[PDB]
């Protein structure tokens, strides 16, 4: 079925800097991807579904574009809240699969 | 003083198949129609017999609430008086029909890439229906010539169809959802008002 | 707000079989879907089952088909998930995750809006 891949697989960034993730499949998913938070020790969040709306409560700094086969996951301003890895999910059909995992820490 | 839900009936997950519409006996509301502008830009609101600027400082009775989901290209058809396969086989408004039909595009919630197979509607019928009345029942449809003892395929046919309800149809085929309002107007106790 | 508790998770051995547990709170339990995924303490996530609102479409991962299998309950506000013939590589936080939705991963508007505490179910033994 479908695989997804993600780059980089590490990075050490410091207070204020930019980020972007990249996110690939192995087909043409048509949008339906979704973006994923996880600090160590707790439970995941939701930040974007469909890869261009937001979930309600976090705030507007977190943006995703792109469509078709490659997505990018970026914030313009880092926070200090924010250094915890990033998950990928694609959405276009069962068995609903997942990235391998990038984490963001100090630098 | 108690506002009653508008939003447990327009903002809802499940909307009905449209041969099983959903009945909700509004009654006892202050109810505020300032509501209805927040929640999607609508592709259809038409009302028959009260205007929508003047909705909010009447007072009605006997206020019901209507739900399905529907084509594209048949919307048109949730009317006062009209005619095809919906309004005689699943939704018949009486053509003294007085409240609101209100309809928004819905394709990002109820469509899959696969065939989203449970919005049913009803096909094939002995006849027509009278106004407001519903049927649930999956009896065998015959075919008119001769018996075919409860058994689906030839000399009959099973009498639902499916919704396919993918992304890459277009505007005629992707589902809207179907609120309709129906005001028994102008009675004795007059419970609901504004 | 909304609230999933999780229970059954216990020290087993490879070759038993146990049920997980999940009752929920705080929402209408029949109108939105449910999940299962797990977590290795190794690795990341990975996707193991799902189910409907009234278990119309059930699908499983290819790791996980047949020796698994779901169930829903509207009744208690409860999910079950049965796990038989385990291996050791399936200690991980099985997560009862609750969907948007009402019934699946194919429409837009699908996201794993609220996620449980999750508890370990190691089988070393």
């Amino acid at each position: 079925d479908i695989q997804l891949t993600q780059s980089p697989s590490f990075l050490s960034a410091s207070v204020g800097d930019r980020v972007t993730i990249t996110c690939r499949a192995s087909q043409g998913i048509d949008k339906y991807l979704a973006w994923y938070q996880q600090k160590p020790g707790q439970a995941p969040k939701v930040l974007i579904y469909a890869a261009s709306t937001l979930h309600s409560g976090v705030p507007s700094r977190f943006s995703g574009s792109g469509s078709g086969t490659d997505f990018t996951l970026t914030i313009s301003s880092l926070q200090p809240e924010d250094f915890a890895t990033y998950y990928c999910q694609q959405l276009y059909t069962f068995p609903v699969t997942f990235g391998p995992g990038t984490k963001v820490d100090v630098r | 003083t108690n506002l009653c839900p508008f939003d447990e009936v327009f903002n809802a997950t499940r909307f009905a198949s449209v041969y099983a519409w959903n009945r909700k006996r509004i009654s006892n509301c202050v109810a505020d129609y300032s509501v209805l502008y927040n929640f999607a830009p609508f592709f259809a609101f038409k009302c028959y017999g009260v205007s929508p600027t003047k909705l909010n400082d009447l007072c009605f009775t006997n206020v019901y609430a209507d739900s399905f989901v529907i084509r594209g290209n048949e919307v048109s058809q949730i009317a006062p008086g009209q005619t095809g396969n919906i309004a005689d086989y699943n939704y018949k408004l009486p053509d003294d029909f007085t409240g609101c039909v209100i309809a928004w595009n819905s394709n990002k919630l109820d469509s899959k890439v696969g065939g989203n197979y449970n919005y049913r509607y009803r096909l094939f019928r002995k006849s027509n229906l009278k106004p407001f009345e519903r049927d649930i029942s999956t009896e065998i449809y015959q075919a008119g010539n001769k018996p075919c003892n409860g058994v689906a395929g030839v000399n009959c046919y099973f009498p639902l169809q499916s919704y396919g309800f993918r992304p890459t149809y277009g505007v005629g085929h992707q589902p809207y959802r179907v609120v309709v309002l129906s005001f028994e107007l102008l009675h004795a106790p007059a419970t609901v008002c504004g | 707000e909304v609230q999933l508790v999780e229970s059954g998770g216990g020290l087993v051995q490879p070759g038993r079989s146990l049920r997980l547990s999940c009752a929920a709170s705080g929402f209408k339990f029949d109108d939105y879907a449910m999940h299962w995924v797990r977590q290795a303490p190794g690795k990341g996530l990975e996707w193991v089952s799902g189910t409907s609102w009234n278990s119309g479409t059930t699908g499983y991962a290819d790791s996980v088909r047949g020796r698994f299998t779901i169930s829903r309950d509207n009744a208690k506000k409860s999910l079950y998930l049965q796990m038989n013939s385990l291996g050791v590589e399936d200690t991980a936080f099985y997560y009862c995750v609750k969907d948007s939705n009402y019934d699946s991963s194919g429409y837009l508007i699908n996201n794993f809006d609220y996620w449980g505490q999750g508890i370990l179910v190691t089988v070393s033994s």
